[PDB]
RNA sequence: GUGGCCUAUCGAUCCUUUAGUCCCUCGGAAUUUGAGGCUAGAGGUGCCAGAAAAGUUACCACAGGGAUAACUGGCUUGUGG
RNA sequence: UUUACUUAUUCAAUGAAGCGGAGCUGGAAUUCAUUUUCCACGUUCUAGCAUUCAAGGUCCCAUUCGGGGCUGAUCCGGGUU
RNA sequence: GUGAUUUCUGCCCAGUGCUCUGAAUGUCAAAGUGAAGAAAUUCAACCAAGCGCGGGUAAACGGCGGGAGUACUCUCUUAAGGUAGCCAAAUGCCUCGUCAUCUAAUUAGUGACGCGCAUGAAUGGAUUAACGAGAUUCCCACUGUCCCUAUCUAC
RNA sequence: CUUGUGACGGCCCGUGAAAAUCCACAGGAAGGAAUAGUUUUCAUGCCAGGUCGUACUGAUAACCGCAGCAGGUCUCCAAGG
RNA sequence: GAUGGGGAAGCUCCGUUUCAAAGGCCUGAUUUUAUGCAGGCCACCAUCGAAAGGGAAUCCGGUUAAGAUUCCGGAACCUGG
RNA sequence: UGGUGAACUAUGCCUGAAUAGGGUGAAGCCAGAGGAAACUCUGGUGGAGGCUCGUAGCGGUUCUGACGUGCAAAUCGAUCGUCGAAUUUGGGUAUAGGGGCGAAAGACUAAUCGAACCAUCUAGUAGCUGGUUCCUGCCGAAGUUUCCCUCAGGAUAGCAG
RNA sequence: UUGACCUCAAAUCAGGUAGGAGUACCCGCUGAACUUAAGCAUAUCAAUAAGCGGAGGAAAAGAAACCAACCGGGAUUGC
């Protein structure tokens, strides 16, 4: 048999992701001495579109507290947020949106994204259109936050964790009809070359497991083992149940 | 057509030539000569390839210096005149 | 053994939460047809005397 | 009288194991375990003078064969007419 | 099996900048004798601006063209967090 | 995995997979523990995961039966017994199925019928405007395809 | 008609490169005149500008298809009815 | 695609700012003077990669058997000093 | 076993370039009319669409035409599909052989693909096919027995010198 | 304040050295399969071919942690 497609992805030699016409990651301000004292005010200068991103950014400027410059940082805009709003980051920072208060300084039932996994790291999550993180309880002894990520899990991370108030712009995105492969093509023609997918079971047997046979079937069942090796993951891997429940 | 009408398209060289042999067999993407190796510091030779040994080892040139070190042997490195 | 595994990933969860995926997984129903087997094997002797 | 009234009713090498001799060897010398030998059986090859063994190929390949099939022709004429 | 500890090992960030402890100065605090503690400990109407070892205060120098120290900007441990 | 829209996607977790935070001596390696021995060693106990036991899961792979009585009911078998739809369909052996229509005549076409060798529901079922160098049947126009051939030009 | 350009409008779950390089602004370091300077982003005046390529075909005969092969091979200009 | 590093028995592989003590910049000061010592500034961090991308500056007339925005005549422009 | 290829072609990226004339007439907007109001109607304007007829271009349906020791190891002629985009294409660049790439044909990877090419191991093995080079003299067969994964082959006995 | 020590650096510091070639023979690492077994998997081919590192006129080995069991021999190498 040959080597698969998704055994062949992992090479990265056409299937890199199109990173010419984008603007930068998009991170936090690094938590320094004036976010965990205090707080530090910056300014919008300008939203803009990013290359295969569904939300919009926001450049905001700071001043450098230890040298006379500029520092020019992209954040993911928040639904709300314009050109020429004042952002707040900081311990001390009030609770409006934009601002990029700590998890630990914020109440029972407050929606924010871009959130930290552990302090420091500059966003990990909710970021995508959309999205928002829910604060669920406080634990002040032991100092810990539960949240409510947008999978619906139930995470408890640290409250010395940043995260900016409000939701990300740009959703409800996904409920518009791509109605053409041409749509499609543009969408993927951005982010990376995963698309057009053909089906395994319209394969050679050299080419895929679900290939080959007089009509086009599976054969065995498609639930593959957690422990299964490359090659054989193809189809829906571990699951704990299948079909469309009622 | 993957014959003749399809030779009529080549007209962009993957070889050119090599600076330590001059043999038009320095691969212009992948900034290698395939038949001496440069620019290795070692010169591409395979016991396979006896016969391409025999093409480009020693005595196929001018041998310069190593002419002479057989007859300044013989007279044991004399020096004056 | 499996004392591991609920250290390792179901360290950081609530009852709600726990109950709704033993639901999901139905090993509840398991769990309730061991304690009713138990129930006719009481029940059996019962009948008998 | 050296099994069944007679003509059928069954199995090599290697390996393991048993019985006998309690005999031979473990090679610097001894004792005791352990191991290896000798003689006679057993564990089995039914493809039965005894390889350890699932398919598919209409994508196919090679060496050959008229020792061998799918046409005609030839012998035959059951069957057919 | 649970549970400390940190220096091995592991992860992350930064142009390794504000770590830890103590002390001021305010507020709450009830003190049962004198302070037990706990919070703070220069910035939020506005798409401006913020840099020249910092101005001021103070002490020296050798005045002059200026120069240096302390404070402004609390101490202590050199554990970047 | 299926393949726009519309309309639906029935029953079955027995088997094969996949999956559990269940329950816990059945299987049970090396290391370790104990006993015997002079030791090599032998014998036991203990014994992780996975198997084994217990659940879930079919828009997972798949599967969707018989005998009586009067379509219906009952009884067996099994995990459950083909539901809604559709059909001699590109899927029907028998088969050139039977009836109607189309023609002078039709193993072709279309519309019906259904004990369907061997239809059937994301193995997706049924329907469907527009589109198609896709496959098939009929009609009008048109003609050397033909009755039945003849003639002319260039090379 | 070809082409350049301007102000617009439509489209996107597509909003459609980077760096070298050059200029300006903020800032006020420093240098500075009166018998004299300060300015060469104003005008004129002086000197130098190295190396390699440079012919021709670009196709029913200059390229690739064994060849003077009806094949293949990127592009600019484009009169009258 | 080197270096610092880390793999690999090794030919070599990874990585391109990384767990590096990674450098040069202008004013000058001195006028034994060479360029150290007075200073002060800055932290990218090799290099390769387009004869269609970016990019300092040239046009007309004439001239040869065969060259020309390149020669000749005239008229300009840019860069460095 | 060790090397060489993305000059053809497959795909992604970067940077460039190319694409007559028509037909239909989407939003938005303007005027008139009606209505009690919701809003409807009529006439214009506008110029949308992986729309359409059709050049250049890209492709290759049929004649199962020509040719078929050709102009040509895939061409020529007519008829065709498509023609503003999931378009076509230059150059640069990335992916290398049990590997790549694949809108999936086991297709393409230099006229080579159900595992490229080059050299070596390698004079690989063959119970199978073909061949096996002067004269004369004398003798002169077998296709049968037994065993064998034996049935196109051997061993053994027989026949012969 | 000054002078040591230790450790770590920088110099177009003073002087040197390594790389590559050749490779028949030599010292190592790594490492097959064709083939034979009348099939084939252990085996064989073979501790070989290919690949990699390192020398010399030779290299390597070499003066016993040896061979022996005898009345004992006496570094290594080769026939
Ligand atoms: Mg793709
Ligand atoms: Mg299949
Ligand atoms: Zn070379």
């Amino acid at each position: 048999g040959r080597v698969i497609r998704n055994q062949r992805k992992g090479a990265g030699s056409i299937f890199t992701s199109h990173t010419r016409l984008r603007q930068g990651a998009a991170k936090l301000r690094t938590l320094d001495y004036a976010e965990r004292h205090g707080y530090i005010r910056g300014i919008v200068k300008q939203i803009v579109h990013d290359s295969g991103r569904g939300a919009p950014l926001a450049k905001v400027v700071f001043r450098d507290p230890y040298k006379y410059r500029l520092r020019e940082e992209i954040f993911i805009a928040n639904e709300g947020v314009h050109t020429g709003q004042f952002i707040y980051a900081g311990k001390k920072a009030s609770l409006n949106v934009g601002n990029v208060l700590p998890l630990g300084s914020v109440p029972e039932g407050t929606i924010v994204s871009n959130v930290e996994e552990k302090p420091g790291d500059r966003g990990a999550l909710a970021r995508a259109s959309g999205n928002y993180v829910i604060i669920i309880g406080h634990n002040p002894d032991e100092n810990k936050t539960r949240v409510r990520l947008p999978s619906g899990a139930k995470k408890v991370i640290s409250s010395d964790a940043r995260g900016v108030i409000g939701v990300i712009a740009g959703g409800g995105r996904v409920d518009k009809p791509l109605l053409k492969a041409g749509r499609a093509f543009h969408k993927y023609r951005l982010k990376r070359n995963s698309w057009p997918k053909t089906r395994g079971v319209a394969m050679n047997p050299v080419d895929h497991p679900h290939g080959g046979g007089n009509h086009q079937h599976i054969g065995k069942a498609s639930t593959i083992s957690r422990g299964a090796v490359s090659g054989q993951k193809a189809g829906l891997i571990a699951a704990r149940r299948t079909g469309l429940l009622r | 057509g993957k014959g003749t009408p399809s030779f009529g398209k080549r007209h962009n060289k993957s070889h050119t030539l090599c600076n330590r042999c001059g043999r038009r067999s320095f691969h212009v993407q992948k900034k290698t000569c395939s038949s001496c190796g440069y620019p290795a510091a070692k010169t591409r030779s395979y016991n396979w390839g006896a016969k391409a040994k025999r093409r480009h080892t020693t005595g196929t040139g001018r041998m310069r210096y190593l002419k002479h070190v057989s007859r300044r042997f013989k007279n044991g490195f004399q020096t004056g005149s | 053994g499996k004392l591991k595994k609920i250290q390792k990933k179901y360290a950081d969860q609530d009852e709600t939460e726990r109950l709704l995926r033993l639901e999901a997984l139905g090993t509840l129903k398991g769990i309730e047809k061991q304690q009713q087997r138990k129930k006719e094997e009481i029940m059996k002797r019962e009948v008998r005397e």
